[PDB]
């Protein structure tokens, strides 16, 4: 009954992956030895979304960990909670990453795919009604980059019907981390269009804003980092595993917030963030979360929506409120800044409530849009591309592993003819 | 007869009367353990 | 001896369901189990000993909302095979709901019906539930009243459905599915009554001094309308009124059957002490467009039909004299080929109020039932809305992969249409 | 059976009514709360076990003095929804509480009054309170008395307001707001008392030993006049007299409706035991300028109109003499044209005094309402006091940015000018 199974690429993929199972199995109750203890029964109606159970009360995730190289696993396999992936599902190779896209796809993608589907072949068998699949990976270096668009394809070549959804990491446009990121992420969009129902963008910078607005944090690392974009997973599934005055799924949200096939970029938010020593003095409730979501400050994608124009979005509250109030706040939110939305699609703004919230938080909310703000982020990599492809040389690292300049000019034909599109449907 | 009708509004409107003002006082337990839930969590979030 | 059978489908459906049976439970005087601590036949069926058991099916494509009934407080009064639950949601999408997933569960729920009317031998009439939204309520609503249309025949198919709010939208793809659905149901269904979220909240919050409400205070106040509306076959009155009664006198033609529905006195606990509310008074606050379920003026249409229901020590010398006063309202407009328009009916039960409810102390209430050209309005809305969405197709693509054929969406825009026009000829005087 | 309704607007209407609830409620015997340990339908409707709530609406655009009878000792006795506050007040603008501020609540005061005279089925009149000076005050009450004519028609709206006083001032625009107020109210108003504040001030204590009163004593003292005014419809007399004859006596011509107001004996508590009091002294010491309470010489004038209206151990034959003995003052001058000019009514009920009060235990007393043509003075007073601010255009600015059209100011001055002269063309002699 809607089972998911989850899948980690690369480095930037496992330790948010790591992060993200070390929430979920303190949401559901899951001691690190792999024995529930929790203290309410409602955490064991439907663990079976994302645990598998073995003998003795012992339970697994349905995790399916993908690297190149041996060095991230063996922090993954040191972790808090390493002990409690199944060993079998560490599946790798015995190379460098290489930090290239075409070395990934082409040379070593090509003996590790074989494996990693027989893998997930497994998992996808141990579920009834798996309701669809979830990818963790970052399109900068070219083994998540790389390697994620073959096995994207390949995963909606086996199963078209599933609910392909992928968050990745895009590169940052100023604390870029590598010399050709911008052919890594020009090469990733042309699968990641076609292939992926739904995707979620989140960038670097954005995080370090908001880690340094809000929470106040002097020496924020990846774990920090990584937590938010934790909750935000956590929200997104929320209705799944827990009752809710209004349930809404992956396929609600994706039939609500799609208007068009290729229009299906979304940008994601969390609420309520509130430095250390700051939350005394907050009257938490559902207006102030309201006031978060909807703030540019709390969007953990660097494009400013008010430049451009909103396209349907989407909301989901958990906890305990009134009904009345939800449907009041999107009604309010709508009506008063109606120049950000499109006029010939009123009720642009969905919303949900699932009754049970997260651990110590009175109620918290998540929040999902769509907007034509994306073209700024495809005109920087464009920009830094269209300048660093003028050299055409360069190409030469690419060429090595089989890959031919024309397929370059192809992508950013592709991804051009993306960007007339969002600039067509914003009136 | 009217006093037949006295006595149905009596047990009709103000029997039931006498329960729902116990329902209200119901009502106001309910709200000190709204309070007492919200607190008891809040301590919590703080220890936190 | 004289049963009725009743349908929840969706989330909506089976959250007001589970309002109401804890209305019928207490009124009935039964333990949450079903055993005792009359009319139970007309709602209940008795299996042996002295338990019993509802007249009651539940389905949805959702297991979610059926397994919290089925973990609560009275699974062991719900027979288990009366609970039917699915594996995913029908994605807010008609489609997906009427075609791709319906089809799949359709006749289980058919067969289990079909079981169940077995017993009801003295049966008359149905009670389904939709929310219009919903791809639930609508997709799987309009299959199964086109099975149910041709396996029963002539049977009274009353429906209560809630119509979408006029501002208060909580699915996007909420026009597409409200006006598939209604093409449906105005070709398949006896007589449908609407509710909106909006009005409700509105009444609630100005009626009722409750601070901030949910679906639970909505819910009760929705199981309050019915009971009062089936008052009539449970205990003995003045005036009995059958289902056939409330077909006849309603509509006056086919296509204009749509209902609205009012419910008074709306008090609270503190409101009623300091009241005296007499017959007249009640009487008084229906016809005001305050207490209107449905945010639609009456005062920008007119009355043909009106129906009259009172619980209580209601007296009939009252109510002829509350008739004659309301009839001399100019704010109120009734057509010239329908100076009657009345039919009242009284019951000796007294209402009941839920333990930790909301609802006041009344001894005498009155129910509301009338159709009025006024919805006109809310139809308009609901068209001009979808226009929006056509012009543009901003979602054609989501409901034809699922199997459903594009030339149906102009054939529904046509219907609705042809609707309108028949409630602009009828409301048209000579 | 016969019924009056009490409106109150401003905070001049709200604690004049506090006052008057205090005494009157102890002068029938109800608890606060609405229980006990006739008459009641003059000012009381009745609800279910024994509690009454009185025929009352309080509005006021300050939540203030709402609040302070929301919180006040009396809270259970009056209902929750006749106790309407608004957001801000009218700023002691006339203009704001007519166009602006006045218009955002008329309509929900208008329901409830509507809904309240359905329960006075006897219903014979209004009594509607105003402060002239104030904003909320005049500039809501000539909005709300525009609605009453075409919504009640023949009815009798008499009022009881606050005029401004000869000297004593405390606030500039003042004359503003009662020139508007003026205009309003000699069209519309069937007829309306004025008593004035210097008057009251000046009599709380030359009639009784208090060296400086507050708002609560100057209530108390109207409060009388308002209980006596309203005996006759409450208790047994000799003499009935009702509202309507009071409407066609008093008043000869249309616009000359304004009375005068006064009461006697108004005694300390020691005094009353060192004097008779028989009826000879109260009729005699009512004519006295001191006993008026408008600052206006009646000397100055002339008589047209008297009411007498008795509360205690009355004889017919005294009255006959007192009011003989009246004639034979050179110091009172009548219109030829009307030779009598005297209406006595005569009731058994004795006022009824308050603890901690201010008045003594009077057995017998008498209140007394008269029309003159000493009024003319005070009128000429305001006449050219504004006359000293629209010369330079002192707060035209203040107004007109309220949505008020200049042309109203010319117009409401050649209303006041057009009624002086009617009143020098009625006092004229033949
Ligand atoms: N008044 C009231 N309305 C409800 C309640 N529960 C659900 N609804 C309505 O149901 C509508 C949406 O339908 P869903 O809750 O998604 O149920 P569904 O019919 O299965 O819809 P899908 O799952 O998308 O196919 C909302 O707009 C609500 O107005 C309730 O308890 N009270
Ligand atoms: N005699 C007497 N007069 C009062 C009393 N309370 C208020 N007033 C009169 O009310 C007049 C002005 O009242 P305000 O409250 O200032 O104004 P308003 O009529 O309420 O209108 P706003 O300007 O909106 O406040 C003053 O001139 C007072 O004479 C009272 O208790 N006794
Ligand atoms: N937020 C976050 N970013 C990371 C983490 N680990 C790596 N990254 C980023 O991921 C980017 C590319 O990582 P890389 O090793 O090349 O992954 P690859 O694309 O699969 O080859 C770098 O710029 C890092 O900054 C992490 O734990 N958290
Ligand atoms: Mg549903
Ligand atoms: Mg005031």
């Amino acid at each position: 009954v809607r089972e998911i199974v989850h899948i980690q690429a690369g480095q930037c993929g496992n330790q948010i992956g790591a992060k993200f199972w070390e929430v979920i199995s303190d949401e559901h109750g899951i001691d690190p030895t792999g024995s529930y203890h929790g203290d309410s029964d409602l955490q064991l109606e439907r663990i079976n979304v994302y645990y598998n159970e073995a003998t003795g009360g012992k339970y697994v995730p349905r995790a399916i960990l993908v690297d190149l190289e041996p060095g991230t696993m063996d922090s993954v396999r040191a972790g808090q909670f390493g002990q409690l992936f199944r060993p079998d599902n560490f599946v790798f190779g015995q190379s460098g990453a290489g930090n290239n896209w075409a070395k990934g796809y082409y040379t070593e993608g090509q003996e590790l795919c074989e494996s990693i589907l027989d893998v997930i072949r497994k998992e996808a068998e141990s579920c009834d009604c798996l309701q669809g699949f979830q990818l963790v990976h970052s399109l900068g270096g070219g083994t998540g980059a790389g390697l994620g668009t073959l096995l994207l394809n390949k995963l909606r070549e086996e199963y078209p019907d599933r609910i392909l959804s992928t968050y990745s990491i895009v590169p940052s446009p100023k604390v870029s981390d590598t010399v050709v990121e911008p052919y890594n992420c020009t090469l990733s969009v042309h699968q990641l269009v076609e292939s992926a129902d739904e995707v979620f963008c989140i960038d670097n910078e954005a995080l370090y804003d908001i880690c340094f607005r809000t929470l106040k944090l002097t020496t924020p690392t990846y774990g920090d980092l990584n937590h938010l974009v934790s909750m935000v997973m956590s929200g997104t599934t929320c209705a799944l595993r827990f009752p809710g005055q209004l349930n809404s799924d992956l396929r609600k949200l994706a039939v609500n917030l799609v208007p068009f096939p290729r229009l299906h970029f979304f940008i994601v938010g969390f609420a309520p963030l509130t430095s250390r020593g700051s939350q005394q003095y907050r009257a938490l409730t559902v207006p102030e979360l309201t006031s978060q979501l909807f703030d540019n400050k709390n969007m953990m994608a660097a494009c400013d929506p008010r430049r451009g124009v909103y396209l349907t979005a989407s909301a989901h509250f958990r906890g305990r409120m009134s009904s009345k109030e939800v449907d009041e706040q999107m009604l309010n939110i709508q009506a008063r800044n109606t120049s950000y939305f499109v006029e010939w699609i009123p009720s642009n703004v969905k919303s949900a409530i699932c009754d049970i919230p997260p651990r110590g938080l009175k109620m918290a909310a998540t929040f999902i849009g769509n907007t034509t703000a994306f073209r700024e982020l495809f005109t920087r990599v464009d920009s830094q591309f269209q300048k660093m492809y003028a050299r055409r040389a360069f190409i030469h690292w690419y060429v090595n592993e089989g890959l031919e300049t024309v397929e370059f000019d192809e992508a950013r034909s592709n991804m051009t003819d993306l960007i007339q599109e969002y600039e067509m449907y914003e009136t | 007869d009217e006093v037949k009708k006295i006595n149905s509004e009596m047990v009709a409107a103000k029997a039931r009367t006498f329960r729902d003002q116990q329902l209200e006082i119901h009502r106001q337990m309910k709200e000190d353990e709204k309070a007492e839930e919200r607190s008891i969590a809040d301590m919590l979030e703080e220890n936190r | 001896m004289r049963e009725v059978i009743s349908i929840h489908v969706g989330q909506a459906g089976v959250q007001i369901g589970n309002g109401c049976w804890e209305l019928y439970c207490l009124e009935h005087g039964i333990q949450p189990d079903g055993q005792l601590p009359d009319a139970f036949n007309t709602f209940f069926s008795e299996t042996g000993a002295g338990k019993h058991v509802p007249r009651a099916v539940f389905v949805d494509l959702e297991p979610t909302v059926v397994d919290e009934v089925r973990t609560g407080t009275y699974r062991q009064l719900f027979h288990p095979e009366q609970l039917i639950s699915g594996k995913e949601d029908a994605a807010n999408n008609y489609a997906r709901g009427h075609y791709t997933v319906g089809k799949e569960i359709i006749d289980l729920t058919l067969d289990r019906i079909r079981k169940l009317a077995d017993q009801c031998t003295g049966l008359q009439g149905f009670l389904i539930f939709h929310s219009f939204g919903g791809g639930t309520g609508a997709g799987f609503g309009s299959l199964l009243l086109e099975r149910l249309s041709v396996d029963y025949g002539k049977k009274s198919k009353l429906e209560f459905t809630v119509y979408p709010s006029p501002q208060v939208s909580t699915a996007i793809v909420e026009p597409y599915n409200s006006i598939l659905a209604t093409h449906s149901m105005i070709d398949h269904s006896d007589c449908a009554f609407m509710v909106d979220n909006e009005a409700l909240y509105d009444l609630c919050r100005r009626a009722l001094d409750i601070e901030r409400p949910t679906y639970t205070n909505l819910n009760r106040l929705i199981g309050q309308v019915v009971s009062s509306l089936t008052a009539s076959l449970r205990f003995d009155g003045a005036l009995n009124v059958d289902f056939t009664e409330f077909q006849t006198n309603l509509v006056p033609y086919a296509r204009i059957h749509f209902p609205i529905c009012s419910y008074a006195p709306v008090i609270s606990a503190e409101k009623a002490y300091h009241e005296q509310l007499s017959v007249a008074e009640i009487t008084n606050s229906l016809f005001e467009p305050a207490n209107m379920m449905v945010k639609c003026d009456p005062r920008h249409g007119k009355y043909m039909a009106c129906t009259l229901l009172y619980r209580g020590d209601v007296v009939p010398k009252d109510v002829s004299a509350a008739v004659a006063t309301i009839k001399t309202k100019r704010t109120i407009q009734f057509v010239d080929w329908c100076p009657t328009g009345f039919k009242m009916g009284i019951n000796y039960q007294p209402p009941t109020v839920v333990p930790g409810g909301d609802l006041a102390k009344v001894q005498r209430a009155v129910c509301m039932l009338a159709n009025t050209t006024a919805i006109a309005e809310a139809w308009s809305r609901l068209d001009h809305k979808f226009d929006l969405m056509y012009a543009k197709r901003a979602f054609v693509h989501w409901y034809v992969g699922e199997g459903m054929e594009e030339a149906e969406f102009p054939e529904a825009r046509e219907d609705l249409a042809l609707l309108e026009k028949d409630y602009d000829e009828v409301a048209a005087e000579s």
